[PDB]
């Protein structure tokens, strides 16, 4: 009948079994292409569903500085009156030369004049803009809701801040046996934690 | 007394959001603040909150051979002690003394972060 | 000047011909380099000299007295010195210190426990428990579902019959039987589509979780560690890590420096390679707590039988010595600054470490009978229990 | 019977049909625990199957130059007397003159 050939039709799709099969020649025609349909697509499927769930993840093409200096069609720049401007201005290595050569003079000014102006900037850019910015700033607004901001690749160099003094002052010694207590000590791991970590605005082979 | 300089920047100095209502030191409240706190208390010293006005970090320009910033107020005297982020560097240490650091740091690159489109229910 | 090392590797690597060898070509080396590296910049003459005790400077509370590199220093025997050397206040209070030149910290080194051989009941990796459980209550629902329709709502479906059809759609082998209501025909094409999606999802990606070996460590991290007691840790001697436990104020480290010391025979160890040996000679017995540089830089050479669990518990930073009030002091200082800007340190470092890392400087391959023994394991004690219950039931109906 | 039992048996591995199927409980609990094995195994074997055919051919560790130098489990050498030798003698790069460095004196 008809629900019976609907129940049959649906039996053979999922590749099941069927209670009944065709008797005749022109209903065995019809069931041998429609086995041939299903099990093409049902091969289709099943393949490109193992395709899907081993899918790597998006791979920015960012991931290097090189890479990410010769995407021009990305611009990208380094803070004003910064001491990584400084840095990119005294840079020597091949990849720093060429990025601050590009940025020397772009229009409009790749440079910024705070963070804040940086981060609104890659923020409303349509991924057509990049940003230079310390490793500990970069890290705690990526963890501020918004969280639409994203740090790719590794760090460049390895640097450090520093309670500075006036030269000559009488306040250099002590300042140094004391951020060394407080480094010895865990208050100093403490305070990190507690005021980058204890926020948390946001959030191959695997189950 | 001590007069300190530090750059307003998230999340080394904050302005504390009952700023009209709160004044003086315990106005601020950051980690620069905080560090500045327990350094004091390690020393015993007075101090004043203060920000730089220029709002900018060290840069000497080369042709007017002139600190602004942070360091501009470290290096005529406006400013006692720096308890702020200040990336300790070759040009900057020629003049001004650096303690021992006391957080690391790198440059990094940040980008906008494409929209992944999380698998909804009907993922299958 | 005189410039001392600790003959601690790779800090100071002799040279394969050192009979060959004299002066400060004797030895090769990242400190050896950075040596170099700074005298051009400083214009200081040395001479590669190496500390008689073979230690770092300790403080003995009895006599007060420093022993080794930083004796050398204080009691005018050293003029500078450039090695692994890591800065504390104590330390510090006696001597002026340059910047710190690498970044580093107190870890944890033991031995690579074996890769443990997925284990029986590997077949349900690829879901979550959470979808087995939710599939087992489907198939109940849907049997008991199908039940209440049939015989309600007739046009057989009892629930033993029920079920074995649930079942027999789930793993895709039909049954005798298939349902001739509609209402009993909607139940069947959902139950076929939810198997259809769910075994296709289990499907892929099943030799993996079949064939995937993962190590478990046995320490997790410092408190795991000091939680338990069957395994033994400890550290070098007369040095900086005994010196940070011992000014330790917190709980973790409180308790763990308690065990050390009270721990018989003493924990300790001479020098960084009778440690090695003893976590390599100890079945996974001994942990031992060096830092972050040496640590890696052994997990790159062969054998490669060691591994750090954890994260550092604290970073200290290296640094250039000298003695208290000395000249060079300055210089050094602005030396290593210059060349932090400069891509030396970042350079030698990059080169140094990694640069002939023996173990890894994934393939498909057949099934083993290891890996799949659970379900012929399984199946035997189906079988086994199929007799059983057999043998029950023809007793019950002789009775 | 043992004939069909065995033509059950296998055409339940083979994921195809089955004339008959057991109806008591102790021949069900067999044809259940069996159904279960052959889907693990006949799952196992396709996705393995599937891994190799597309298996990437032998990738050996001597692509480059460099890592033909860095593997020092295998030695490396120049003819001798011949322009070639010349060249890694006068080669002024950094991987050409660590193999030269490492082919100028080994047994
Ligand atoms: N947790 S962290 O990486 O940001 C960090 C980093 C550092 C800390 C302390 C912390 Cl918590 N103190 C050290 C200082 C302490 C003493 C030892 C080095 C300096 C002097 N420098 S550091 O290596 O810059
Ligand atoms: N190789 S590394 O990443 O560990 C590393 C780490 C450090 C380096 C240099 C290198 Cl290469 N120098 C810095 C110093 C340089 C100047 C800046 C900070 C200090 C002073 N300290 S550091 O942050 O400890
Ligand atoms: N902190 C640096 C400027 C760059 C930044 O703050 O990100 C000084 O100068
Ligand atoms: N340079 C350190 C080394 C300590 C250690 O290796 O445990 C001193 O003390
Ligand atoms: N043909 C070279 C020597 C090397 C070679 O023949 O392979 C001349 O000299």
């Amino acid at each position: 009948g008809i629900f019976n050939s609907l129940w049959f039709s649906l039996g053979a799709f999922m590749q099941q079994g069927c209670d009944i099969s065709p008797r005749s020649l022109s209903g065995r025609i019809v069931g041998g292409v429609w086995w041939f349909f299903t099990l093409i697509i049902i091969s289709s499927y099943t393949a490109n569903l193992a395709a899907f769930l081993t899918v790597e993840r998006m791979v920015s093409p960012i991931e290097s500085a090189e890479d990410l200096a010769k995407q021009t069609e990305i611009a990208y720049g380094t803070l004003e009156a910064g001491s990584t401007k400084e840095f990119f201005r005294r840079s020597k290595i091949a990849v720093f030369e060429k990025m601050w050569t590009y940025m020397k003079s772009a229009e409009p000014s790749v440079f910024v004049r705070t963070t804040e102006e940086g981060m609104i900037r890659v923020r409303k850019s349509k991924g057509k803009y990049a940003y230079l910015l310390e490793s500990t700033m970069n890290e705690y607004i990526e963890q501020r809701k918004p969280c639409d901001t994203m740090k790719v690749g590794g760090n460049l160099d390895s640097k450090g801040y520093g309670i500075a003094t006036p030269k000559g002052s009488a306040l250099r010694g002590p300042v140094n046996l004391a951020v060394l207590k407080l480094s010895e000590q865990g208050v100093l791991d403490k305070l990190k934690s507690k005021w980058w970590y204890d926020k948390g605005e946001c959030g191959k082979t695997s189950a | 007394t001590y007069i300190v300089t530090t750059i307003l920047e998230d999340p080394y100095v904050m302005l504390k959001k009952n700023a009209n209502q709160f004044e003086g030191n315990d106005r601020y409240e950051g980690y620069c603040v905080e560090l500045a706190a327990e350094i004091a208390k390690h020393v015993g010293y007075s101090y004043r909150l203060e920000i730089v006005s220029d709002g900018k970090y060290g840069a000497r320009d080369p042709d007017t051979k002139a600190w602004n910033g942070m360091v501009g107020e470290l290096v005529y005297g406006r400013a006692d002690v720096a308890v702020a982020p200040l990336t300790i560097t070759l040009v900057r240490e020629e003049v001004i003394d650096f303690s021992k650091p006391f957080m690391s740091l790198g440059i990094s690159i940040m980008i906008k972060k494409p929209q992944k489109s999380k698998p909804g229910v009907f993922s299958f | 000047v005189v410039v001392t090392t600790i003959l601690e590797s790779p800090y100071v690597m002799m040279k394969k011909n050192h009979e060959m060898l004299e002066g400060n070509e004797r030895y090769e080396g990242y400190c050896v380099d950075l040596a170099a590296e700074i005298a051009k910049h400083c214009g200081f003459k040395y001479k590669l000299t190496i500390v008689g005790d073979g230690k770092y400077g300790a403080r003995d509370a009895d006599t007060k007295i420093w022993n080794g590199m930083v004796g050398e220093l204080v009691y005018g025997k050293a003029d500078i010195a450039i090695a692994p050397l890591t800065i504390t206040l104590v330390r510090e209070e006696v001597i002026d210190f340059s910047k710190p030149f690498m970044s580093l910290g107190i870890s944890i080194m033991i031995k690579k426990p074996q890769k443990s051989k997925p284990g029986v009941f590997s077949f349900l990796d690829p879901l979550a428990y959470e979808i087995w459980m939710c599939i087992v209550f489907a198939y109940i629902g849907v049997s008991v579902v199908l039940f209440l329709v049939s015989r309600f709502s007739p046009y057989e479906f009892g629930i033993f019959n029920s079920l074995w059809f649930s079942l027999g759609a789930f793993m895709r082998q039909g049954c005798d039987i298939s349902p001739r209501s509609l209402s009993g025909r909607i139940v069947g094409g959902v139950w076929w589509f939810f198997t259809l999606i769910i075994i296709s999802s289990y499907t892929a990606n099943l030799a993996a979780f079949l064939t995937v070996e993962r190590m478990v460590s046995p320490i997790e991290s410092a408190e795991d560690l000091s939680k338990q007691t069957e395994i033994a840790y400890g550290t070098l001697d007369s040095g900086s890590t005994k010196e940070f436990f011992r000014r330790s104020k917190i709980a973790v480290f409180d308790k763990m420096w308690t065990y050390m010391r009270s721990a018989e025979p003493s924990v300790f160890v001479r020098t960084t390679a009778e440690g090695v040996a003893r976590v390599r000679k100890s079945k996974g017995k001994y942990a031992y707590l060096l830092e972050s540089t040496m640590n890696e830089y052994i997990e790159q050479r062969k054998p490669c039988d060691t591994m750090k669990v954890g994260g550092n518990l604290d970073s200290k930073g290296y640094g250039i010595a000298t003695p208290k009030g000395s000249s060079l002091g300055t210089p050094v200082n602005l030396a290593v600054l210059k060349l932090s800007e400069q891509g030396v340190l970042d350079k030698l470092k990059n080169k140094w470490w990694y640069d002939k890392g023996e173990c890894g400087a994934e393939k498909t391959s057949a099934l083993s009978l290891s890996n799949v023994a659970g379900v012929f394991y399984i199946l035997v004690g189906g079988l086994g229990l199929a007799m059983l219950v057999a043998l029950i039931e023809f007793c019950y109906k002789s009775r």
